[PDB]
């Protein structure tokens, strides 16, 4: 497991550590959206921070099931529940919580065990998948992850109102890669002197 | 527990392919046997019914009087390896001195066999094909002359950085393959595996690759499966300065270890475009020749 | 024995008196996927009745100046029944098909059709007629629906390939003196064990008259053509929200 | 061991840390119908994944002046998924249910709910208040949907029966000091082996706070209540066109 | 052929009811055993958790010091036959001389037990019931006087012609049953089977009987299952002319061979209507009594 | 917090099927990942510079 940059909005060199974690705060309780990201490792996105997404640059095709583990850096006296979902290919981005639910989903209660594992199984017409990008190579898109509120973020007097969640992307034992190549990121401008 | 009966007698969960037929050997044509005259009722091989959509079964023995003939004519040259494993032209890459195509000493070619119709019309008899290959590269100036020049080739798979110049950093070829070769040397020649994610190269895809509201400005992606775009083939004259000599590079493909599926008809109209079966409509020539009278040659 | 036939799958049933034998496309029957060939891990669903039954599409007409038609499968059933309302939910699809065609006529009529099944029947435009103008076929000619689409240049099947060689595929004829229907069974034809049902279109049915319809006045001119078909061994996988297209 | 629990059916999955044991309504598990009890001859369909999974309905709010709610099953799922799009096609229906309820809170909050399952919970109006005026309950109070309906007179459950005796049914509580959820499993409760899914409504879930929510300022006031549920052992029969109602 | 594995290991087709529990005999109450004092940790029967929704299990032995007691108190009078097989009033039929209800010497009564609340509140403890029965008919003038008059009864099942008069043709009773009886004789009395299409009489139906756009003018069919309307019960004074005597007829039901299901709560508000659980809203009396102070009797 | 990776799998989270995977792991080795030539140096021997 290696940390995943879901919060890849900032750019300036002071707030780069903010990429590592996304918050969760207290809300009304309507079942509202928090974050989204794709399940495409080799594609530009959150997955480039990983050692998995950098070893799929030296290999074209991939396979197997993936796993995304989350962790909660909030206070012990806090509570909440969340609805993690995996929306397979074809389907558009869900607009509400009652639409992402119809796919592969997990529900997690904040507690002693400060983590949960979402599992992204292997759903494909093909045995292998070359990497994806905008064009006709979206034939090999993996899907989407779409996090939602199930009840609320509840907390008593004295504790902070906002918390942070950290994510951790990795693979399972049926992952494979083949057809080695050279990556796009060549870290050199001129001559290394 | 499967305690009901409609679950026990169910046909669900049948990973077996019920095959009516079964292959047989045939290293030679069939030996014609002897026959004699017959003057019986009922027995009548000539009268068929073709509405069923099956071919005839009448033979020389059951229509006329034949003799015994021990046929030793082989059927080995009609196989697929003996029919496809014959090299042919699939591409051309020009590296001229001063022009408009590729004057800066480099060129990218999108790997696609469908540009010359002697080899395209052989494969377009079938739909799905699974084959290794053996490319071969013939370099020469336009006059055919042979010159002392060094050359580099580099297989650029999908998702890899395409070079944009002759002095680029994509030419270090640490992980990609490459072939240095001269023109004074013989042709270069290498082998290729089956590189697809799928289980076969389909020369015909009836569908769109992506989801969406298919508007008219995105109809150019009809007939495009990315499980056949096996990448790009780059080439350049090695150096820091431009070359003294023009060049042309011709690419030949030879297929081996072949398996094919799905026979289907054969082209009769001239080809126009790639990845696209279009034909000229105002110039529909017949499948073949013509004459003046059905009652006369 | 070879003329009379019956076809019972699902709640439904078909009879016919003047028919011919049944064809099995490319010499084998449908099947469910093996655990070796398959790649996806999710457990499919296999309804076995609500989807594997005879659906009836639309009823054409056969004049004397008719040219032909085609239908793309399985596009025809993406808005019809518990079949279609599963194919929108899920993403992956696998099936076979039985295909039955009707056209009746008396013993004074004459004609012949050709009922063929071609996998991966891409459609090609005319390139403006001159040849240079690159074009592409619109969405209503590649997925025309259950209402079918009519050919313009049937000698080349609108793809640069003759109809003279369409018999190498699974074919049947409807010679109105002899028979009145054509039954064709087809397995799942694709390089991949599962594939979508909305984007991809695995094969196309064609119906082209070779010898034209003809009769004499005082006789019934309306000679319809009806198309019936049934899924078989249908699987689905990848559940999520419904996608029209 | 008794606190932590997990519930995996279908593509979906539920976790929980501060829970209690699981209840089986009326002491037995769901089942498919026997060939002896059954009467219809048609072969059902049994998808086993596309229908038997967790659906999430709607998220209420629990103020201090709240009174209660109810939901009718299986009306809640007649417009949701391949479940609902089978229940419109077919006419006959059979199923069980697992029912999971959520309400979280900190260790400074206090309250208690009652999560009960009552078969054949007819609704009764107030007879105009005077008693003489005969009335009847409208359609949006007997099949209110997935958005639920709120009670007006919870001491009598709007049917002349006390709530003090609702524990004789399959019940659980959510005391916010102890637990944060309630899991209830229910078989198919009816005199007939199959019955419709649109007209008939076999039982009703109730959620009534007994001890009211309370807290102190500076603490989070929004205390939602979410309702999750899963069909099990679902059968269908009598195929035909789709019927909304 | 079921060659896949997910079909072999499948739980589909399970006609068995997994029952956690199992019935046991109990002809007498439980015999209290002896106990003594205990001063241990861990063991703690008093502390329960009721959030689970199960009842307690603490007993006299494990909370205090008891003695041995050999209980012989039977549990036979709490059964259902010994609780339900006790006749009660279910109907009344008036045949007066001159009035407005039924002056022409005939009367139709719709068979429905739900009109008197001593017997309705016993059955409304349960939801589904399967029982035979034994009706009994008591005829008398309003004064209780007994008169020499002949009477006819006729069970009119569903779908049969209801009589519209005293001199009608539906009284031939060729296929329907009937009971001639006098008032000078004892009460009439007959037995009844379980007559439903279903497998139980449900006193509570949550649904509508028919399909359609349920408008407000057709909400009077909420809570109506026709698998309980077991028909009609007709009665008349035999003759061609009117009678000399008024009459009243009272109907008593006695249930036997009973089976019940689904315990549920009990009515606490007064009944108003039939087939309808409605209550008065401005007059919600509590379930029971009341007092002035929780700290005082 | 322990600093070990997860152990949950497809079988123990959802409903799966049997799948007989034959996908090799031979091309992720080190020889099959490193034994591919690349540029490491340049040496110039010009006329006048
Ligand atoms: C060092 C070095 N290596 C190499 C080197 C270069 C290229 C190689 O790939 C050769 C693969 C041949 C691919 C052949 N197919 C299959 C399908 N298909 C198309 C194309 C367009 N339309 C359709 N409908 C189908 C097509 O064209 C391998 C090796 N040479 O230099
Ligand atoms: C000669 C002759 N034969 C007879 C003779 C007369 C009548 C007989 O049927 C007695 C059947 C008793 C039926 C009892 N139930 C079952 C359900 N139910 C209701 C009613 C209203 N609402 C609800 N929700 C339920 C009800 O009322 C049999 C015999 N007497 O004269």
């Amino acid at each position: 497991e290696t940390i995943l940059e879901v919060n890849n909005v900032p750019t300036n060199a002071t707030s780069l550590m903010e990429r590592l974690r996304f918050p969760v705060s207290a809300q009304a309780g309507k079942g509202e959206l928090c974050a989204v990201f794709r399940a495409d490792p080799g594609r530009n996105g959150p997955w480039q921070s990983t050692l998995l997404g950098q070893l799929c640059g030296y290999y074209t095709q991939w396979s197997g099931s993936l796993e995304v583990t989350f962790m909660f850096t909030g206070s012990f006296m806090a509570t909440g529940k969340m609805l993690i979902a995996y929306t397979p290919p074809g389907g558009p981005l869900p607009k509400d919580r009652a639409t992402a639910m119809l796919g592969t989903h997990v529900i997690w209660d904040f507690g002693l065990q400060s983590s949960v594992t979402l599992v992204i199984p292997w759903i494909s017409n093909t045995h292998y998948r070359a990497h994806a990008r905008d064009g006709v190579f979206d034939y090999y898109t993996t899907g989407l992850v779409s996090i939602w509120y199930q009840t609320n973020y509840v907390v008593p007097i004295g504790a902070p109102n906002t918390a942070y969640i950290i994510a951790l992307a990795a693979a399972q034992k049926n992952f494979t890669m083949k057809l080695c190549k050279d990556a796009s990121d060549i870290l050199q401008t001129g001559t290394i002197q | 527990g499967d305690r009901v009966a409609d679950v026990i007698e169910s046909s669900i969960g049948d990973s077996v392919s019920r095959a009516l037929t079964h292959a047989l050997p045939a290293p030679t044509g069939q030996n014609t046997q002897v026959s004699s005259h017959r003057l019986d009722t009922g027995k009548v091989p000539a009268l068929q019914a073709a509405e069923i959509g099956a071919s005839s079964n009448a033979s020389d023995e059951s229509m006329i009087e034949t003799r015994c003939v021990l046929n030793s004519h082989s059927t080995a040259e009609t196989t697929l390896d003996s029919f496809f494993s014959r090299a042919g032209l699939v591409g051309e890459i020009d590296l001229p001195l001063k022009g408009t195509t590729n004057p800066n000493g480099y060129a990218n070619w999108d790997i696609d066999i469908t540009g010359y119709a002697q080899m395209r019309r052989k494969v377009e008899l079938f739909t799905y094909m699974r084959f290794d290959a053996e490319f071969t590269f013939v370099a020469c100036t336009p006059t055919g002359e042979v010159v002392p020049q060094l050359l580099q080739y580099m297989f650029v798979p999908p998702g890899a950085p395409k070079p944009d110049s002759r002095e680029s950093l994509a030419w270090q070829t640490a992980t990609n393959p490459s072939v240095f070769v001269k023109l004074s040397d013989p042709p270069a020649q290498v082998s290729v595996p089956f590189m697809s994610p799928a289980s076969a190269y389909q020369w015909f895809y009836d569908g769109y690759p992506t989801f969406g509201e298919h508007k008219q400005e995105k109809d150019l992606e009809y007939g495009a499966m990315p499980n056949n775009m096996m990448g790009t083939f780059s080439v350049r004259t090695v150096g820091t300065s431009k070359s003294k000599y023009p060049l042309v590079v011709r690419i030949y493909m030879r297929m081996k270890h072949v398996r094919a599926w799905i026979p289907r008809p054969m082209r009769n109209q001239n080809y126009l475009f790639k990845a696209n079966p279009n034909y000229a409509g105002n110039s529909i020539k017949p499948t073949g020749a013509s004459r003046t009278a059905i009652t006369t040659l | 024995s070879d003329r009379v036939a019956q076809l019972t799958i699902g709640n439904s049933t078909i009879t016919t008196q003047e028919a011919a034998n049944i064809i099995v496309g490319y010499g084998e029957w449908p099947s469910y996927c093996s655990d070796s060939d398959a790649t996806a891990v999710d457990k499919p669903t296999r309804p076995d009745v609500s989807v594997n039954r005879f659906y009836t599409l639309d009823t054409k007409l056969w004049e004397k100046s008719s040219k032909g038609w085609y239908w793309k499968f399985p596009d025809v059933l993406t808005e019809t029944g518990v079949f279609g309302q599963n194919a929108q939910f899920h993403y992956l699809y696998r099936s076979g098909f039985c295909i039955h065609v009707q056209c009746n006529a008396s013993k004074f009529h004459q004609g012949a059709l050709l009922v063929a099944v071609l996998p991966e029947y891409v459609i090609g435009t005319v390139a403006g007629g001159t040849g240079t103008e690159d074009t592409h076929p619109p969405y209503k000619q590649t997925q025309p629906g259950a209402d079918g689409f009519e050919l313009q240049h049937p000698y080349v099947l609108d793809a640069g390939i003759p109809i003279s060689q369409l018999t190498v595929c699974p074919h049947q004829w409807i010679n109105l003196r002899t028979n009145n229907c054509a039954t064709i069974i087809v397995p799942y034809i694709n390089a991949l064990p599962f594939d979508s049902a909305l984007n991809h279109c695995n094969f196309g049915l064609l119906v082209v008259p070779i010898s034209p319809l003809d009769y004499d006045q005082g006789a019934t001119p309306v000679i319809p053509i009806t198309i019936t078909l049934a899924p078989m061994c249908s699987e689905f996988a990848g559940l999520r929200q419904a996608v029209t297209q």
